């Protein structure tokens, strides 16, 4: 075995060949000095990390005011409107004309139901809606069972035609606008501007199952929070029918509940316990209410009745104030099909006082006697329903929000306050949105104190969408370096703003579909739960983030300064960074909104390039008719302009930002001139840069290409036979490398992929990179990253030249901080490079990783697809490992065993990147493999939610919240 | 009443009303047993 010194000056020798061809070659000097060179074509401003928050965090709250405005218009017109309506009850005579969407826009129907009309729209084709709307008149949903053409249809849209002049009128005053919507009590959604709906519900074999009244904005305005305790009866009689019918609902039920809303299922029959592993009130997200849905499913039915116990265990389950709750509406459901016992000590004795509601439910059809049940909820301020089979469940578990809706309409006006729900997908597919909502009261004869009684119940929710791409507007973070971004976040820990929040449903679990059970026609329901993804698992999670998250739920402004592993965009790196979190409160609502800043991005470039002659020269730069001057060149697709669009087929686009460019005067009215100055600045620096430099050396020994990425968005590949191997991004703030390079000191070697589709290991080379670092007036800055991409052949030829091709003594392999192989020794690993080391040798891989050379981090991903396991896509959760350098040490010589064998190694690490080198004794001679160690996201399902109800992250809920007024009527149940 | 009385809970959606649930019911259905009309559905219940 060689010794530590030879090996020493081997790996001196090979870090001196590798660092020397990329820096000569790339050309980074070259270019740093034609930055340095200039100087004067541009200046340096300084990003104020207090001030951008700031005017951001205005930015917002101006434009959710602007929102709020809208939505009392809508209220006050509809309250307005409703309180002179007259009710009919004949309109064979007068109709109504509407039109209905999810109505066939074949001409040739005419429909025109008895009672109502319908209209024909014209249905321009808009953006920001990427559908076709009418902006003309409003659309109207009606849910599939229910008849339009009752009595109470027809009169909601006789008197909701009074909104379209307030729709229109909102939409004229900010033509910007998104949906608005008044969802009304009775299933009716009253939409503008009018659009067909999605589906049909028989036109196309797929069926729709949209209720207004279970959409979470219209739950989160029709009531205040809750701290519900389900209370399923599991004695004996209530098996068969019944016991399934209360499995449905009680799962039907839970998803009418939101993560401002904690529950509890217990369960009785002689004894009461807890249907699940939690013993107390738990936060009811989508975490938790998959645990208790999966703990109802399990119950069985046998036993005795006691309602006595039951309801003990119930009312000391709302007492325990040792843990977090809602505080503020206490209820239980009791869900039962019927008995002769009602337990009036129980409730004298626990609520003598009514602060707790009950809501009673006898599911099934069945004989047993009910008063009792009727009178456990009439006599406890609750409220009775009956569930005979599976078509009303829907109906009959949403409904008990009319009941916990009276005291928000007996506070009258300080009731009325806009709120805005969690983060969801929208259903007319907008992507994802947050809403505000309003509740309208019903005031009928009002102004003599006549009525009161249909009066305690709102008639509808108001509601106008904020999609999530007009959020991201007022926050443009195209001066900040790849690293840094905003983002907000809730007084609930979830993110309404970040880098790493995808439109797609948050996974829970591992989904396990059964082929053999679906029919092949039924119409299975596709999802309402929202994206609420918390903060600490968008990022990953020291104990500094947590102390900031906690500083800015509860609207601090501060600033912080700190190290931290920052994974890269592609998830199998991890590097150290210094960031500097600066966040502040949105003053008009509750969100938090934080800016994150690497140091080193504490200035940008401004161009200063306006004459005629230096913009037409650089200009002249990117065009494809001489792209062999100056090698393929990407354009970024960022909005330059308002009248050209990104087109996703880059050579599309660049063309017509040329085309644009020239066939546009270098006035510019409706450019940002700052963006497309900053690219022809740029331009500019890069061509020069390969014109002097690089197109003097057209063949280099070992190279394969050359490139040049830039912020300004442009990216260069010097030979443009080159530039069809090049699959990264040309957006530049999406590459990975990119991001990567500017976070370390040295030159980033990026390993290609393995068995990946396309020519990707040795037709294109081992990317190198390093980042372009100036100084202007002793300001630091990295506008710039040049690379080059090695071929494979020729860096064996200078590796190979005590181990020798194939071997069978020794390997020498070289990896990179990440354990993906790069350069290896057998011409049977070779064909391997770039596959994680301890997925080709596990053993010594895992001793790396004992005697730390090599830590680790595993995070989730939340938002994943999944290959749907056995008991075309599902969400799933996956786990994400990520190795990197923690022991800054250079050499580890050691001895790995695995009992009875013996193989000796040593590692050193190249200096000036990020390389490593092994030489061990070789493998074949030692038959003991233990397990590949495996770095891939692998479909998982933790954590352990019956462990995080224990210590759960800290949150802040609202404080107005309206229970128990004096005078509610309650002789309704 | 005895042998079949409580035991028809059945996790389906299916009506089978001829049961032996109480007394006025169970006469219906021995009744029905004795014209004969349907009594092998009767018995297809009690097997299951």
């Amino acid at each position: 075995f060689p010794s530590a010194v030879t090996i020493k000056s081997w790996v001196d020798k090979m870090q001196e060949d590798l660092v020397t061809l990329a820096k000569t070659a790339s050309g980074v000097h070259q270019l740093v000095d034609i930055y340095e060179k200039y100087q004067d074509l541009y200046t340096v401003e300084p990003n104020n990390a207090r001030q951008l928050v700031e005017i951001a965090a205005r930015d917002i709250e101006k434009l959710l005011s602007n929102r709020s405005k809208a939505l009392v218009r809508l209220a006050l017109e509809a309250e307005k409107v409703q309180a002179a309506h007259q009710w009919r009850e004949d309109f064979a005579s007068n109709e109504v004309v509407y039109y209905n969407a999810k109505d066939d826009l074949d001409p040739e129907k005419n429909d025109s139901e008895p009672g109502s009309q319908r209209i024909k729209p014209v249905f321009i084709d808009d953006a920001n809606f990427r559908r076709q709307v009418s902006y003309q008149h409003a659309a109207v949903h009606i849910p599939t069972d229910i008849y339009e053409g009752s009595t109470i249809v027809l009169n909601e849209l006789n008197w909701t035609s009074a909104l379209d002049d307030v729709f229109k009128k909102n939409r004229e005053e900010d033509p910007s606008l998104l949906w608005q919507v008044f969802g009304s009590a009775t299933g009716l959604a009253r939409y503008y501007p009018a659009s067909p709906w999605v589906d049909n519900s028989r036109t196309p074999n797929k069926i729709d199952l949209y209720d207004v009244r279970r959409r979470p904005w219209y739950i989160q305005g029709a009531a205040s929070p809750k701290d519900m305790l389900i209370l399923v009866d599991v004695s004996g009689s209530v098996s068969g029918l019944t016991l399934k019918l209360i499995r449905t609902s009680v799962s039907e039920m839970l998803e009418t509940l939101s993560d401002d809303d904690f529950v509890n299922v217990a369960s009785f029959n002689s004894n009461a316990q807890d249907v699940s592993c939690f013993q107390h009130l738990v936060q009811a997200n989508v975490r938790n209410k998959k645990v208790l849905k999966d703990a109802v499913n399990n119950i069985t039915a046998k036993g005795i009745t006691d309602y006595k116990k039951g309801f003990s265990f119930a009312f000391e389950q709302l007492l325990n104030y040792n843990v977090s709750r809602a505080n503020c509406n206490k209820i239980i459901m009791l869900f039962t099909d019927g008995g002769e016992e009602r337990a009036q000590e129980i409730f004298a004795k626990y609520n003598k006082d009514k602060k707790v509601r009950v809501f009673t439910f006898s599911v099934g059809q069945h004989n047993y006697d009910r008063g009792p049940i009727q009178w456990m909820a009439c006599e406890n301020k609750g409220y009775y329903y009956e569930i005979p089979s599976i078509g009303a469940i829907r109906i009959n578990t949403q409904e008990y929000l009319d009941v916990l809706g009276r005291p928000m309409v007996l506070a009258g006006d300080k009731a009325k306050q806009v709120q805005w729900t969690n983060v969801y997908l929208d259903a007319l597919e907008l992507g994802l949105v947050i809403t505000g909502t309003l509740p309208v009261f019903n005031i009928t004869g009002q102004f003599e104190n006549k009525t009161n009684l249909k009066n305690q119940l709102i008639l509808g929710v108001m509601g106008v969408d904020v999609s999530l791409e007009d959020i991201k507007r007022l926050t443009p973070r195209f001066t900040l370096c790849p690293n840094g971004y905003y983002f907000a976040i809730d007084p609930n820990g979830y993110v309404l703003l970040h880098p790493n929040l995808q439109p797609k449903p948050i996974g829970v679990g591992i989904p396990t579909i059964n082929l053999r059970k679906r029919r092949p026609n039924v119409q299975n329901p596709k999802s309402q739960e929202p994206v609420t993804l918390d903060f600490l698992d968008a990022e990953l999670e020291n104990d500094i983030k947590v102390e900031i998250r906690n500083k800015m739920i509860d609207g601090e402004s501060g600033e912080k300064t700190f190290r931290t592993l920052v994974k890269s965009q592609d998830e199998r790196y991890i590097d150290k960074g210094n960031r500097t979190y600066t966040w502040t409160p949105v003053n008009g609502t509750d969100y938090s909104l934080a800016l994150v800043l690497p140091t080193y991005s504490f200035y940008y470039i401004k161009a200063k390039i306006e004459e005629t002659i230096t913009q037409a020269r650089y200009s002249e730069t990117l065009k494809p008719d001489n792209f062999e001057e100056s090698g393929y060149t990407f354009l970024a697709p960022r909005d330059y302009c308002s009248d050209l669009k990104p087109s996703d087929n880059n050579t599309e686009f660049l063309l017509n930002f040329n085309e644009f460019i020239d066939r546009k005067t270098p006035n510019n009215p409706s450019c940002n001139t700052d963006l497309i100055n900053r690219v022809l600045l740029d331009a500019g620096f890069t061509n020069e840069l390969v014109q002097n430099y690089w197109s003097k050396q057209k063949n280099i020994k070992g190279v394969k290409a050359r490139f040049v990425v830039t912020d300004g968005g442009i990216t260069r590949v010097y030979p443009k036979e080159a530039g069809e191997n090049w699959q990264e991004n040309p957006e530049t703030y999406e590459d990975s490398f990119y991001k990567r390079s500017l976070d370390n000191d040295n030159y980033v070697f990026t390993a290609p992929y393995f068995n990946k589709s396309g020519p990707g290991a040795y037709e294109s080379g081992i990317m190198v990179s390093k980042a372009v670092e100036i100084y202007i007036q002793g300001k630091l800055l990295k506008p710039a990253v040049v690379g080059i991409k090695i071929d494979v052949n020729s860096w064996i030829e200078n590796f190979t030249k005590d181990c020798k091709r194939n071997s069978d003594v020794m390997d020498c392999v070289i990896l990179d901080d990440g354990g993906f192989l790069l350069m290896a020794n057998h011409d049977d690993y070779t064909n391997q490079i770039g596959r994680f080391f301890g997925e080709i040798d596990p053993s010594l891989m895992r001793h790396l990783v004992n005697i730390s050379v090599y830590a680790f981090n595993k995070s989730y991903d939340y938002q994943s697809v999944c290959e749907p396991g056995a008991a075309s896509k599902q969400s799933c959760i996956t786990e994400q490992t990520q190795y990197f350098f923690d022991n800054d040490s250079k050499s580890f010589s050691g001895v790995l065993d695995c009992g009875n064998c013996s193989r000796i190694f040593h590692v050193e690490k190249l200096m000036n990147t990020n390389l490593i080198f092994i030489m061990v004794e070789s493998k074949g001679t030692c038959p003991c493999d233990t397990r590949l160690l495996i770095q891939a996201e692998q479909t998982s399902d933790g954590p352990d939610p019956c462990d995080m109800v224990k210590q759960p992250r800290y949150r802040k809920g609202p404080d107005v919240c309206f229970d128990n007024n004096v005078l509610e009527d309650y002789t309704d149940c | 009443m005895q042998l079949f009385g409580g035991r028809y809970d059945f996790e389906d959606t299916e009506v089978r009303r001829s049961n032996f649930d109480n007394f006025p019911q169970a006469l219906i259905s021995v009744f029905q047993v004795l014209t004969g009309e349907d009594w092998n559905s009767v018995m297809y219940n009690g097997i299951m």
